[PDB]
C-alpha cells in the first residue's frame, strides 16, 4: 500500500538518474572554455541533485517508520528538480551572431621553437636514428613502423622532427602530418597529399572527392619510391587502421614513424616489441643544465644560497621538458624578480594551488587533453587519485577494491568477475601513459602505482571545483564555503581543524599517518558512509560499526586492533575486509551471518569459525591458518567454486585429511594462483592422481625447508598450460624433470630448489636437456638452486628472452670442457655472477 | 661514590694468580672469563618434592609426575628407550602455582639426558636423531626463557641489570651450562638449525617481556620470514637483487640501524633494536652488511663495544649474586645441603676485590669512545663501577 507508492516512484527516479548521467556525460566532453556560464552552473546544480537521488535510492535499497521519511525525501527532491527546470528555462538567449572563432592548437607555436635551444636531445636522437636506419643500408628491407609512446609533454614531436630533419636527403618522399582528438579522415589524407607535392596538389584541400578515390590517388603516387612518412598524435587506433590500408603495397627501403600517448595502440603497429621506442624523462644533470640555461645568465653558482631550493624544486618536474620550461619562464620575469621568498611560495603552492596563475594555463591544456580523451566510467577513476598524499606509493589492489566499493564498476553481461573488470580499468589507465606502475606482487601483476606531482595537483583542482574530494593540508588550510555538501574527505598532515559538525551525507573518509584520529574526529556521527579507510592509525576502538549500515570497504592494516564487536553481522552489504597486522587473534562467530564478500586479507594467526562454505560469493582468500581442524570444515573449502587466489600455511594437520583437501581443491575451476607453506617435511598433501584446475598461472611454494620426493606427475604440458611461475622445491632432482618442464608453453618465472645438495652430502650434477631444441620460447626469469645449469644447454636459439639466470658451479669443473662459454646469447645475458663451490 | 677507572694489568704470571682459585671454588666451575659434581644436581633430585606434598589438594598430578621423574633420574635405561620413557611427561602436560612446579618438572627431566651424555651413557648419533625434532626445539627455547625469569629476573631488576638481558648470552650462566653441547654439537652437523632455534628463542623472548615493546615485531613469529632468511643464507647474491618481502625486511632493518646510530632518542628502544639486530647478525651473518655506511659510521666496532658491556654487567651481577648469598642463587638452583652460610671467607679478600679491578681494567682497554656510545657504554659501566665499590666491605 504505502510502500507500493514509494517503490513505484523509485523506477521513475532511476530513469531520472539515467537521463542525468546522459546529459552530464554529454556536457563534460567539451573543454571548459567553449561552455557558457549558464550551462556550467546548470550542470553544477544537476550534479548535486544526482548525488541526492543516488543517496535516496541507496537508502531505500538498503532498508527495504522509514517509509514516511523516504516519502518526504523523494517528494522534496522532486520539488527541487521541478523548480530548477524553470529556473534554467527562464533565462536563455540565442545570439545568432555569437560565432566566435575556434581556438588554435596550444602546442603549435611550440613546434616553432629555436633549434639551438634544446639541450640533452642528443644521444637519443642518434639512438632512434640508428635503431631504424641500420636497415637503411641495403635499402631493400621490408617496410616497418617505429612508434613512440610517452606521457604529458616529455617531448615526442620534438625528437620526431629532429630525426625528420637529419636523414632525409636519402629519401624520395615524406610527410609530417598531425592528427587531433577527433580527426577528419579526408582532412588527414589531404594533409598527407599536400606534404608530398605542393605543385600538382596545390589546392588539394578544395576538391571533395570521397574517402576512397584520394586513397587510391595516394596509393598510386607511392610506386617505386621510399616514402618515410610520419604521423603523430593519433588516438583511438580505429583511425590508424584506415590510414594503414593506404600503406598496403610492398616497398623495400621505406618505413614510417608514429607517436601517440597510448601504448595500447602502438602495439597495434610494428608487430614487434623491438620496434617500440619508449621515451624517458631526462637525467638530473641535463635537467639542471636546462633549468639554469633559462633563468640564469651563463653561470649557476652566483646565488650559492638558493641552490638547495633549486634542486628541491627541480625534482618536482622529474624529467619533463615542459614543467622545467614553464617554471623557468614563469619564475624570471626580468632577472630574478626576488629571492627565496616567492620560490618558497611556489613550492608550497604546488600540490594545492599553483595552477591558478598567469601564462600557465597555456600549458595545462596539453595535460587535460588526456583527461578529456578518456571515455566515461573512467573520469571518476582518475579523479579518485587525489585522495592519497603527494609522494606515497599506492597499491593497485587498494585502488581496485576502493573503486568497486564506491560503485564505479558495474556491467550487465554476467560473464565478468567484477574484479578483473577493475583490473581492466587499472590496466586501461596504465596503457594510456598516465600512471606509473612499479613492482610485481604475489598476485603475478603490478605491485603499486605512483602519480606525477603537478598532474596530481591538476586533478586535485579539477576535483576541487566540484565536491568530488576534500583535502585538509597546512599549506592550503582551506575549507569550502559550504560545510554541508562534502562527500569525500582526505585528511592529511594537518591536525588542527577537524570539525565534524555539518557533514550528514559523508560518502567516504580516510586518514593518513595521523594521531589526530579519534581524539578529535568522530566517525559514528556519519549516518551514512560508503567506505572507511584507517590504515596506519594507532587506535583500537572500532566497535561503533553496528550503528553504520552502508560500509563496503573496511581497511584496518596496521591498526593495533585488539578485538572487533560481535555485532558485525548487521553489515550485510560489504565487499572487502582487510585485517592484516592486527592484534586480534580470533574472529567472532558472527561471520556466518555475512553474505556478500570477495576478499578476506586475513592472517593465519587468527582462528576461522566453522561454517565457511556458506560464503559462496567469496573470491580470494589470503594466509589461512590450517591447524587443529576437523575434516568436515576442511571439506567445506571445496564448496565455494569461485575462488581465484588462495594462500595457505600450516603446521598441524599432516594426515590423510591433507589428501581430503587435496582433491577438494579440484572442485574449483576459477583458480589462477596458489601456494602452500610447510616446515621441513615431505609433502603429505598432493597425490599423483589428482586433476588440477584447468586455469593456473602462478603456483608458488614459499617454503624451502620442506621438499617433494620427485617431480609430481600431474604437472604436465597437457593440464594447466597457463603457468607463468613455477617456484618449486623438492628433495631429489632429475635430468628429465627439466625436459618435462621445457614443454609447458609460457613459464615466465622459474625457480627450483634442490634440497639434497644444500642439506645432504651430494654433488651438483649436470642435468641434460636431451629432447627438443628450445623448450623455452619465453622464460625471462629462471632460477636454479643447487643445480648446475651451464650456459651450454643449447645454442643461443633456445631461450630468446632470458634476462636472469642462477645456478651453482663446482670448482672442479674449471679444468673441464663443459663450461664452454664465451659467446653472446640472444637475450641480455651478460650480467651474471655464479655461486662457485670449491 | 664516583669511583675512577681501576687501572690494572693482566699479564703473564697473573692470570693464574686468581683463576687458580676460580679453578676449584664453588662459582666459575661452570663458567669462564673473558681474559682468556653430579651430586649437586642429585641433591635437588632428592629435594624435588620439598613442598609438593604440602598442598596436594588439581595439585595431584604434580606429585604424580614428581615420583616418576625421581624414578627415571636414578634408574639406568638404554638410550633407545630412555627418551621414550621421558617423553611421556613431555608430550602430556599442556600448561600460577601449577606452572611454578610444571617448569621444574620439565627443566629437571631434560637435564638428565645431557648428564648421561657427559657420562657417555647416550650415543651421540642418538642425540642427533632427536635434537632435529621440531617440537623439542620449541620446548627448549620456551623452557630456557621461562626458567630464567623464574629465578634470576626478580633480582636482576633491583640491581638495574634487567635492561641488559641478552638471549644469546645465557649459556654462560653456571646453571644453564649444559646448553653448550646442545649448541656446538648441533651446529657442527646441522648449522642451519642452530640459527633456526636461536631465531625462535628470541621470538619467544620478545613476547615474554624479556625485550617488551608496544609495537609488533616484524622479524619473528612468522615462518615466512625464515623463508627469505634461509634463502639468502645459501645464495650470496639474493640480497643484492632482492625479491619482494625482502625490500620490506631491508627497510625495517636499516631503519632500526639508523635508530641505533641516532643520539637523542629514547634509550629503551635502542636496547630493543640492539637485542634484535645482534641476534640477526650472529645467527644470520652478513645480513646488515652495509659496506658503505658501517665504514664511515664505525658500526662494526661500535656493535662489539656495546656488546662487551653486556657480558661485563652479567659477570658483575654474578659477583653480586655471590656476595650476599655468602635466594639470589635462584629457587631450585642450589640445594640446602650445599647451601652457603653467611660467614665471610678469607679467600674472597684476595680473589674478589682484586678480580673486580682486573675485570674493569679489561673492560676499559679496547672499547672505543663516542658520545652515542658513552650513553650506551660509558654511563652504564661507570654506574656499575660506582655500585661495585660501595658493597664489597659490607
Ligand atoms: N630537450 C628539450 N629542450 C627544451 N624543450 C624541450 C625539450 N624536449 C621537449 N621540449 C619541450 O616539450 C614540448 C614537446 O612536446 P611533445 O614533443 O611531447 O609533443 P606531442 O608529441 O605533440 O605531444 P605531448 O606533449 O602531448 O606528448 C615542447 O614544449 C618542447 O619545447
Amino acid at each position: 500500500t504505502l510502500e507500493k507508492k514509494v517503490r513505484k516512484g523509485i523506477e521513475s527516479l532511476i530513469t531520472e538518474l539515467k537521463l542525468m548521467q546522459a546529459v552530464l556525460s554529454k556536457v563534460s566532453k567539451v573543454p571548459a572554455d567553449q561552455l557558457d556560464e549558464g550551462v556550467k552552473i546548470w550542470a553544477g546544480n544537476v550534479k548535486e541533485l544526482s548525488y541526492q537521488m543516488e543517496d535516496i535510492v541507496d537508502a531505500f535499497m538498503v532498508r527495504v517508520k522509514d517509509l514516511h521519511r523516504i516519502s518526504a525525501a523523494l517528494e522534496e527532491v522532486v520539488l527541487q528538480a521541478k523548480q530548477l527546470a524553470e529556473l534554467r528555462q527562464r533565462y536563455e538567449q540565442e545570439m545568432r551572431d555569437t560565432s566566435a572563432n575556434t581556438s588554435v592548437d596550444p602546442r603549435m607555436m611550440a613546434l616553432y621553437t629555436d633549434v639551438t635551444e634544446l639541450v640533452g636531445i642528443e644521444e637519443t636522437r642518434d639512438k632512434l636514428i640508428n635503431m631504424l636506419t641500420e636497415g637503411d643500408d641495403w635499402s631493400k628491407h621490408p617496410l616497418k613502423t617505429i612508434s613512440i609512446v610517452g606521457f604529458g609533454g616529455l617531448g615526442k614531436t620534438t625528437l620526431a622532427k629532429a630525426a625528420y630533419d637529419k636523414i632525409k636527403v636519402q629519401f624520395d618522399c615524406g610527410a609530417f602530418v598531425s592528427v587531433s582528438r577527433n580527426p577528419e579522415m579526408k582532412k588527414v589524407l589531404k594533409d598527407i597529399l599536400y606534404g608530398l607535392d605542393k605543385v600538382k596538389y596545390e589546392n588539394i584541400h578544395n576538391a571533395a572527392r570521397d574517402e576512397k578515390y584520394l586513397i587510391d590517388d595516394i596509393i598510386e603516387f607511392l610506386n617505386d619510391k621510399r616514402y618515410l612518412i610520419v604521423i603523430d598524435d593519433i588516438w583511438n587506433e580505429k583511425a590508424w587502421e584506415l590510414i594503414k590500408c593506404a600503406f598496403s603495397k610492398k616497398s623495400p627501403g621505406s618505413r614510417l614513424i608514429t607517436t601517440t600517448r597510448n601504448v595500447s595502440v602502438s602495439e597495434a603497429c610494428c608487430s614487434s616489441e623491438d620496434d617500440i621506442y619508449r621515451m624517458e624523462p631526462l637525467s638530473n644533470d641535463v635537467s639542471r643544465t636546462l633549468f639554469c640555461k633559462r633563468i640564469f645568465s651563463q653561470e649557476e653558482g652566483c646565488p650559492q644560497e638558493l641552490l638547495k631550493v633549486s634542486e628541491e624544486i627541480l625534482k618536482k618536474c622529474g624529467g619533463v621538458p615542459l614543467a622545467i620550461i614553464t617554471i623557468a619562464s614563469l619564475l624570471a620575469n626580468k632577472g630574478h624578480i626576488k629571492a627565496k621568498d616567492e620560490w618558497y611560495a611556489l613550492l608550497s603552492s604546488i600540490g594545492h594551488g599553483l595552477t591558478k596563475n598567469r601564462s600557465l594555463e597555456q600549458m595545462k591544456k596539453i595535460l587535460l587533453f588526456s583527461y578529456y580523451d578518456l571515455p566515461s566510467y573512467l573520469k571518476p577513476c582518475l579523479l579518485y587519485l587525489s585522495i592519497f598524499p603527494e609522494d606515497r606509493e599506492i597499491r593497485r589492489a587498494r585502488l581496485i577494491w576502493r573503486w568497486i566499493s564506491e560503485g564505479f564498476v558495474y556491467s550487465e553481461k554476467q560473464d565478468i568477475s567484477l574484479y578483473e573488470l577493475g583490473d581492466s580499468y587499472f590496466n586501461e589507465l596504465v596503457n594510456r601513459s598516465m600512471i606509473q606502475p612499479i613492482g610485481i606482487d604475489d598476485e603475478g601483476k603490478v605491485k603499486a602505482c605512483r602519480v606525477h606531482d603537478m598532474v596530481l595537483d591538476l586533478i586535485c583542482s579539477l576535483s576541487s571545483e566540484e565536491n568530488f574530494v576534500t583535502i585538509l593540508d597546512d599549506p592550503r588550510r582551506k575549507m569550502p564555503n559550504s560545510e554541508s555538501k562534502v562527500r569525500r574527505l582526505s585528511i592529511q598532515n594537518s591536525k588542527i581543524d577537524v570539525d565534524t559538525t555539518r557533514m550528514e551525507h559523508m560518502r567516504s573518509v580516510t586518514v593518513f599517518s595521523d594521531n589526530v584520529v579519534g581524539k578529535v574526529l568522530d566517525i559514528s556521527r556519519f549516518k551514512v558512509l560508503r567506505v572507511l579507510d584507517l590504515e596506519g592509525c594507532h587506535v583500537s576502538d572500532v566497535g561503533y560499526v553496528g550503528n553504520l549500515l552502508h560500509l563496503r570497504y573496511l581497511g584496518l592494516k596496521g591498526t593495533h586492533v585488539k578485538d572487533l564487536p560481535m555485532e558485525i553481522g548487521k553489515l550485510q552489504f560489504l565487499l572487502t575486509l582487510d585485517l592484516r597486522g592486527t592484534k586480534i587473534e580470533v574472529l567472532p562467530w558472527s561471520v556466518v551471518q555475512l553474505r556478500r564478500l570477495m576478499c578476506l586479507y586475513v592472517d593465519y594467526g587468527m582462528k576461522l569459525p566453522s561454517g565457511i562454505g556458506n560464503l559462496t560469493f567469496l573470491e580470494v582468500l589470503d594466509d589461512l591458518g590450517l591447524s587443529d581442524v576437523d575434516l568436515d570444515f576442511v571439506k567445506e573449502l571445496g564448496r565455494l567454486t569461485k575462488l581465484r587466489v588462495l594462500r595457505l600455511d600450516f603446521h598441524g594437520f599432516d594426515q590423510s585429511m591433507g589428501k581430503a583437501l587435496e582433491e577438494s581443491i579440484s572442485n574449483m575451476y576459477k583458480l589462477d594462483s596458489l601456494d602452500v607453506f610447510v616446515n621441513r617435511g615431505l609433502i603429505n598433501c598432493l597425490s599423483e592422481h589428482w586433476v588440477p584446475p584447468p586455469r593456473l598461472c602462478r603456483l608458488a611454494f614459499p617454503s624451502k625447508r620442506s621438499w617433494f620426493k620427485t617431480l609430481p606427475s600431474w604437472i604436465n604440458p597437457s593440464s594447466l598450460p597457463l603457468l607463468s611461475y613455477l617456484d618449486i622445491t623438492l628433495f631429489e632432482v632429475r635430468s628429465e624433470d627439466i625436459q618435462l618442464l621445457g614443454t609447458l608453453p609460457a613459464l615466465v618465472y622459474l625457480e627450483i630448489w634442490n634440497y639434497s645438495v644444500f642439506e645432504e652430502a651430494h654433488e651438483v650434477e649436470a642435468p641434460v636437456l636431451s629432447s627438443g631444441a628450445a623448450l623455452f620460447p619465453c622464460a625471462t626469469e629462471c632460477r636454479f638452486i643447487g643445480i648446475g645449469a651451464v650456459p651450454s644447454m643449447f645454442p643461443q636459439g633456445a631461450a630468446p628472452r632470458l634476462k636472469r639466470l642462477w645456478f651453482t658451479f663446482p670448482a672442479k669443473w674449471i679444468s673441464s670442457e663443459n663450461i664452454g662459454l664465451g659467446m653472446r646469447h640472444l637475450p641480455s645475458l651478460q650480467r651474471v655472477v655464479v655461486d662457485v663451490i670449491s | 661514590v664516583n669511583f675512577p677507572f681501576p687501572k690494572k694489568m693482566i699479564t703473564e704470571s697473573n692470570s693464574k694468580d686468581i683463576r687458580e682459585y676460580l679453578a676449584s671454588t664453588f662459582p666459575f666451575e661452570q663458567q669462564s672469563t673473558i681474559l682468556d659434581q653430579l651430586k649437586f644436581r642429585q641433591e635437588n633430585l632428592a629435594e624435588l618434592k620439598d613442598q609438593i606434598i604440602l598442598s596436594l589438594g588439581n595439585w595431584q598430578k604434580l606429585l604424580d609426575y614428581t615420583n616418576k621423574l625421581d624414578e627415571l633420574s636414578n634408574t639406568k635405561i638404554s638410550p633407545e628407550e630412555f627418551i621414550e620413557e621421558i617423553q611421556k611427561v613431555l608430550y602430556k602436560v599442556k600448561l600460577k602455582l601449577y606452572s611454578q612446579f610444571n617448569l621444574s618438572i620439565q627443566d629437571f627431566a631434560l637435564q638428565i639426558i645431557h648428564s648421561k651424555y657427559k657420562s657417555n651413557q647416550i650415543s651421540q648419533n642418538d642425540l642427533l636423531k632427536l635434537i632435529t625434532e621440531d617440537e623439542m626445539l620449541k620446548i627448549l627455547a620456551k623452557t630456557k626463557v621461562l626458567t630464567y625469569k623464574m629465578k634470576y629476573f626478580d633480582s636482576a631488576s633491583k640491581m638495574g641489570i634487567n635492561k641488559y638481558i641478552s638471549t644469546e648470552m645465557m649459556d654462560l650462566d653456571w646453571q644453564f651450562s649444559h646448553y653448550k653441547t646442545f649448541n656446538d654439537a648441533l651446529k657442527k652437523n646441522k648449522a642451519s638449525d642452530s640459527s633456526y632455534l636461536g631465531w625462535l628463542t628470541h621470538g619467544y623472548s620478545i613476547k615474554y617481556g624479556l625485550s617488551p615493546n608496544n609495537e609488533r615485531s616484524m622479524f619473528f613469529q612468522d615462518g615466512r620470514k625464515y623463508a627469505e632468511l634461509y634463502a639468502f643464507s645459501k645464495s650470496p647474491h639474493r640480497k643484492i637483487i632482492p625479491g619482494e618481502h625482502l625490500k620490506d625486511l631491508l627497510a625495517k632493518i636499516n631503519k632500526s640501524k639508523g635508530i641505533f646510530l641516532d643520539q637523542n632518542a629514547l634509550l629503551d628502544k635502542r636496547i630493543y633494536a640492539f637485542h634484535e639486530l645482534n641476534t640477526l647478525e650472529t645467527h644470520f651473518p652478513g645480513i646488515t652488511s652495509s659496506f658503505t655506511d658501517d665504514l664511515k659510521s664505525n658500526y662494526r666496532k661500535k656493535m662489539e663495544s656495546v656488546s662487551l658491556t653486556c657480558q661485563v654487567l652479567q659477570e658483575i651481577g654474578n659477583i653480586h649474586r655471590f656476595i650476599e648469598s655468602k635466594t639470589e642463587y635462584g629457587l631450585f638452583s642450589i640445594p640446602k645441603i650445599f647451601s652457603i652460610p653467611i660467614d665471610y671467607k678469607h679467600g674472597e679478600k684476595e680473589n674478589l676485590v682484586s678480580y673486580v679491578d682486573f675485570l674493569y681494567s679489561t673492560a676499559h682497554e679496547r672499547i672505543l669512545q663516542d658520545n652515542s656510545i658513552n650513553q650506551l657504554c660509558l654511563d652504564p659501566l661507570q654506574e656499575s663501577l660506582n655500585r661495585i665499590k660501595s658493597n664489597i666491605p659490607v
